[PDB]
């Protein structure tokens, strides 16, 4: 989660389609953050195991 | 200076739109050796402003089509890089899907190119009668091929069954009348058979005199109609040897058609409901489909 | 072998094999296909021969 995920994201950092050139989707940096629960309406909250 | 040589070659190509051979370039510019001219031609071909043709007289160098422009909005590069295969297709035409796959461009760009080319009268879109899926694009100057589009039978991508039926009926009536006249003449068996015979040109002129439809019917069209009639088991065709005459269609051969009666009348199997039954396979003594409680035989005996 | 196939007959009539204009599209090559072409052995051999 600290090293290998970043390498995987870098291996596929750029994705583009053949049609309509000059269009692309570039990934910059990926984060995992702390554990949270999606119970609240559009709000996160710390949850214990 | 090779730039001057290239410019002079381009001017000579402009002077002769059909292409120029190496002899013409040598005569116009004799003070330059063959190696320099070859290098200049190689550079001209590398930069993409000339095309090479191999004719019975040798090699021809033609200026690439750039003056004929229908899509000037944007870049002439894609204009010519589409018109190239548009022309290559030419009479046979090419669907929009094939143009897209050959151009390796999105659908929007090729649609824009086609619209802009149609605006300045360079390409015409005609509906493919063989497979009415998309419209094929062809050169505006070329005549549309009958196989890919058009045809004496097809009218607006719709087969005229009534037209071919009327043609068959009229041809059969004419051949039957001719055979009846030949039989009634009873002058001599060989003369009778020769008179009952009808050449393709004769029946074609007869149909033309009738004038059932407005579309012009060629000789091969009436030939195909008579072939279909033969396939119907109603007429007979024979190929005789004739060098030249009023037909002059086939070299040393002439097709003569005559109305002939069938070999035997309807057989006995068809006279029974069992022979024309569509569920004949499921027939069984004891079951739902039994000859005792059959509806076909019931209606046949009642009639 | 080609010469023999051509001389299969004693006298060969003038063949009407005029080279129709088979000028293919310089299709825009996909980046993957372009890299494959660059990494092809024929391309490297031609580049070596250019010198
Ligand atoms: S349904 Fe009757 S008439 Fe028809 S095939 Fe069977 S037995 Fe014959």
């Amino acid at each position: 989660i600290n090293v290998e995920i970043k390498k995987i994201m870098k291996a596929n950092e750029k994705v583009t389609s053949d049609a309509d050139p000059m269009w692309y989707l570039k990934y910059l940096n990926i984060y995992v953050g702390l554990p949270d629960v999606e119970e609240s309406f559009n709000v996160t909250r710390p949850v214990s195991p | 200076d090779p730039v001057e040589i290239e410019n002079r070659i381009i001017e000579l190509c402009h002077q002769f739109p059909h292409g120029i051979t190496d002899q013409v370039i040598q005569n116009e510019m004799p003070h330059i050796e063959a190696q320099q001219r070859a290098v200049a031609i190689n550079r001209l071909l590398s930069m993409g402003q000339l095309d090479l043709l191999r004719s019975n007289t040798g090699l021809l160098y033609r200026i690439k089509d750039s003056q004929n422009a229908g899509k000037m909005k944007g870049s002439d590069n894609q204009e010519k890089l589409v018109y190239q295969i548009i022309e290559d297709a030419g009479n046979k035409g090419i669907w929009s899907r094939d143009i897209r796959y050959k151009s390796n461009l999105p659908l929007t760009e090729i649609n824009k190119i086609l619209k802009n080319l149609e605006s300045k009268k360079l390409i015409k879109a005609v509906k493919s009668v063989a497979a009415s899926k998309k419209k094929v694009y062809m050169l505006y100057n070329l005549q549309p091929d009958r196989s890919v589009t058009g045809g004496a039978w097809y009218s607006d991508q719709d087969f005229e069954s009534e037209f071919v039926e009327v043609l068959n009926q009229q041809c059969f009536k004419f051949l039957q009348s001719k055979a009846e006249t030949a039989r009634e003449s009873k002058q001599n068996p060989m003369i009778q058979r020769n008179s009952s015979f009808a050449s393709s040109h004769e029946v074609w002129k007869y149909i033309c005199e009738l004038g059932i439809s407005k579309v012009e019917l060629s000789m091969e069209d009436i030939e195909t109609i008579l072939n279909t009639l033969i396939y119907d088991g109603k007429v007979e065709m024979t190929i005789i040897a004739a060098k030249e005459g009023t037909v002059g269609s086939v070299d040393g051969h002439m097709k003569l058609y005559r109305a002939v009666n069938p070999i035997i009348p309807p057989t006995g199997l068809v006279r029974a409901p069992c022979g024309l039954c569509p569920v004949f396979d499921d027939c069984h003594e004891g079951g739902e489909i039994s000859p005792s409680n059959c509806i076909y035989m019931t209606e046949w005996l009642e009639f | 072998e080609a010469a023999n196939e051509a001389g299969d007959s004693s006298q060969d009539e003038a063949e009407d094999d005029v080279k129709q204009i088979t000028v293919r599209f310089s299709r825009p090559e996909s980046e993957q296909a372009r890299q494959r072409r660059v990494q092809s052995y024929e391309f490297l051999q031609k580049k070596h021969a250019e010198e």
